[PDB]
């Protein structure tokens, strides 16, 4: 009668391992301990990569973990971290749970199927970009990413987004990161009519972007940015222009909370996943166990179709790629080289906060846009009767 | 004078494997290592164990397993190690969607562009225009896809794709919307891209739509067969498929190759730049960017006459690949050999 | 079957451009286990379908 089921979990520090045994202490004293009782089990980020597939391979499998929750470590991993977690895991298709992760690279079923995660990703500002662009009324918007997977998924759902109207487009500036000199791209974006530039790209990206716009006056006025939590941060900051408009994800850098939140989830789909049969335990160790975990997919299944309007981040919905849906988002406003908070994204579209909106050059209220149209280059074509 | 280490190691297999079983100027030294289990802690600590102090800087791996994990394990301890590795047989040797650019990890297998191209050529060879396509989401389905709409996109001749159904295997199957989605299956030729558990799972389940019945014929990539001898009671007969040569290529010639691919790039960059820390957790005597130079030389490789050169994706470039097909006895039979050009 | 003949015999008649795809009749006698309802019914195609 009194049956026991093990929980793997990855965190930052004894702390936050308490923090998720207290979880799990709760978890049980909010259900039953007389069907199936809880039990947790955690382990802190290893130096390297293979010692962490190892330390999953052991402390966590041969545990027989139902889940293996991932945050980020102590110290910036660079957001890389649970990869290699969420390859261990995944291949016994044993369900893997992000908790400050908000990498794109995730959002592929591909790479990895059991990674899901309670934080949406850096593509899914495209959803807050709508609701601006949707209630400001922006119809022109110059597209500026860097090559790699992170801004080519921002570029595709933001496009997909663009993709709700019909043929809502303007210009696609990809430019390779650690490039110097953006005077070109630039340049050619200044050509181009719309004074609206939106920029996805890393920090150290976003520093020379902002440094080669600057050196193009792109910066002044008529004109507006509208940039992501990682330009705002770090070394782009410093060199941040005035006016630019930025976001920042609720629950972004905390771990507890979505320790929390996370605890919750894991509740309702191991309370859920019981109540069916033919339910097989899973692997009881790495060695010598080439089979997958059949219960997995299920497990998965249950997860992505778990709701939590509770949740300590808000309501809890998971999407197709398994990413958080309607997460709440805080729109950020640049004024007088300070921070501050024009609105929130909450639910659909968007609520407007008492904080006057702030635009780039100074000026209170300004929403210009598409500038000029002027004399206009003729590209034409040789044919005897008509030229 | 010159001598590089470098381990081998075979898994245990049905058939017999004999650890007993033109040599360059450097001087290479074999360790034989015979493994029971494949799984990845055992893969991960056995190569950790083996490297110890003889210092290994090549590392020749293959597998009788069916699992294509193996090469996403092998690719992820060669991109995190940055150490050379060379997928040989079965699993090891399937394929992936895509590799970092610091990724050192090389097959032997056909790169999915050109298992699809063959496909084609089948599809070609025996006339059939219409067909369909199913793919799981497993890595590469998008590779597939695109190449058989890059493919019909610039052909004058008549082609039509009637359906590109793509299949969810990350959920258990309750409401069959895998019967849903391939029912909706018309097409006589259904191309089938995915691992050999899903091509088991969805040709069980293609039984009930009757689509494994006469007048339908699948035509599928490598990653799905992979072995010969092996084969799942599930599969459909008259199964086409593509096979790297068995008969033809011997497993230790295979093995033969890489060491001849890594001894070979050595000693390319000992012709051009004129000049090993082994262990897991990290190296005080960097050379991680010396070690993309041999890379780079180890993608070019000219051997007996024959060239054993790999791809941007990971891939080999031109291996000698043979059309297999299912009989009614159940057993692969070669029904084509394909060549760098000309078609048989 | 006076369901089907009914309909095709007003159908028969008509002038107009009238077409009706497919007739299918699913077993209920017997409990759905090969799920020969499921494949019957997926093979249809016209927007409208009289149960
Ligand atoms: C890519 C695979 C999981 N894949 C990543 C982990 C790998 C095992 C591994 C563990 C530790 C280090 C390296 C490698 C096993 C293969 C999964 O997402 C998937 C499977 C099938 C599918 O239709 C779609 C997605």
């Amino acid at each position: 009668d009194p049956k026991i089921v093990n929980i793997g979990a990855v965190l930052s520090t004894k702390k936050h391992e308490q923090i998720f045994r207290e979880a799990v202490n709760q978890a049980n004293f909010f259900h039953f301990t007389r069907k199936i009782q809880l039990n947790a089990t955690s382990v802190t980020h290893r130096p390297n990569a293979i010692q962490m597939a190892l330390s999953v391979c052991e402390d966590l499998i041969s545990s027989q973990v139902y889940a293996i929750l991932v945050s980020h470590p102590p110290a910036p991993t660079d957001h890389l971290t649970p990869t290699p977690i969420s390859y261990t895991a995944g291949f016994y298709r044993i369900p893997v749970i992000g908790l400050t992760t908000r990498m794109s690279i995730y959002s592929d079923k591909s790479i990895h199927l059991s990674f899901l995660r309670t934080v949406p990703p850096y593509s899914h500002q495209a959803l807050v970009w709508f609701e601006m662009m949707r209630l400001f009324n922006w119809n022109h918007v110059i597209l500026i990413v860097s090559d790699d997977h992170e801004g080519r998924a921002a570029q595709k759902k933001l496009e997909t987004l663009l993709e709700e109207k019909e043929s809502k487009a303007d210009k696609v500036l990809q430019f390779e990161p650690g490039t110097k000199n953006l005077t070109a791209l630039l340049l050619e974006a200044k050509e181009l009519e719309a004074r609206v530039i939106i920029l996805s790209a890393s920090e150290d990206d976003a520093t020379a972007v902002y440094k080669s716009a600057a050196m193009l006056d792109m910066t002044g006025a008529g004109y507006v940015w509208l940039v992501g939590e990682r330009e705002i941060s770090g070394s782009a900051l410093r060199y941040a222009p005035d006016g630019i408009i930025g976001l920042q994800l609720i629950n972004g850098k905390n771990e507890s909370a979505h320790i929390s939140d996370a605890v919750a989830v894991v509740a309702q789909a191991i309370h859920e996943l019981f109540e069916m049969e033919q339910i097989t335990d899973p692997p009881r160790g790495c060695v010598g166990n080439t089979n997958i975990w059949k219960t997995g997919p299920l497990f998965k299944r249950v997860l992505m179709s778990s709701k939590y309007p509770d949740g300590v981040t808000g309501r809890i919905e998971f999407n197709e790629d398994g990413d958080r849906k309607f997460a709440q988002y805080s729109i950020m406003n640049l004024q007088n080289r300070k921070l501050v908070q024009v609105g929130i994204f909450d639910g659909s579209y968007i609520i407007q906060n008492d904080r006057k909106i702030i635009w780039p050059g100074g000026e209170t209220e300004r929403p210009q846009g598409y500038q000029m149209s002027t004399r206009l280059k003729i590209v034409t074509i040789h044919q005897e009767p008509f030229v | 004078h010159p001598n590089m280490d470098i381990a081998v190691i075979l898994v245990g297999t049905t058939e017999e494997v004999a650890i007993k079983d033109h040599h360059l100027p450097v001087t290479p030294r074999v360790e034989l290592v015979t493994m029971q289990e494949s799984d990845p802690k055992s893969i991960i600590t056995r190569i950790c164990d083996l490297m110890s102090d003889k210092k290994v800087q090549g590392v020749v791996f293959g597998d009788d397993t069916d699992q294509e994990a193996i090469a996403q394990i092998l690719d992820f301890i060669s991109v995190q190690t940055l150490t050379p590795i060379l997928g040989i047989h079965g699993g090891s040797s399937m394929i992936m969607a895509d590799k970092e650019e610091a990724s050192m990890f090389f097959q032997f297998g056909p790169s999915i562009e050109q298992q699809a191209s063959v496909m084609l050529n089948i599809m070609e060879e025996y006339d059939w225009y219409i067909f369909s396509i199913v793919t799981t989401y497993f890595p590469g389905y998008q590779d597939f896809e695109n190449k058989v709409r890059s493919t019909i996109e610039n052909s004058f001749v008549g082609w039509e794709l009637e359906e590109v159904i793509h299949l969810d295997m990350s959920l258990d199957d309750i409401d069959s919307k895998i019967q849903n989605q391939l029912c909706k299956l018309q097409s006589p030729v259904i191309l089938l891209y995915c691992t050999k558990e899903e091509a088991t799972y969805i040709f069980e389940v293609a039984h009930s739509v009757g689509l494994t019945g006469y007048g339908f014929t699948w035509i599928v990539p490598s990653l799905v067969a992979g072995d010969t001898d092996t084969v799942p009671d599930e599969f459909p007969t008259g199964l086409i498929s593509v096979s790297y040569d068995e008969w033809d290529y011997d497993l230790p010639a295979r093995v033969r190759d890489g060491i001849a691919i890594i001894t070979t790039a050595a000693s390319t960059m000992l012709s051009e730049h004129n000049s090993s820390k082994s262990s897991c957790n990290n190296i005080q005597e960097s050379r991680v960017y010396e070690a993309h130079m041999l890379k780079r030389y180890l993608i070019n490789v000219t051997f007996e006459g024959r060239d054993l050169s790999f791809s941007e994706d990971g891939y080999q470039m031109h291996p000698k690949l043979v059309i297999i097909l299912l009989n009614q006895e159940r057993k692969w039979e070669r029904v084509g050999k394909y060549k760098d050009r000309s078609l048989k």
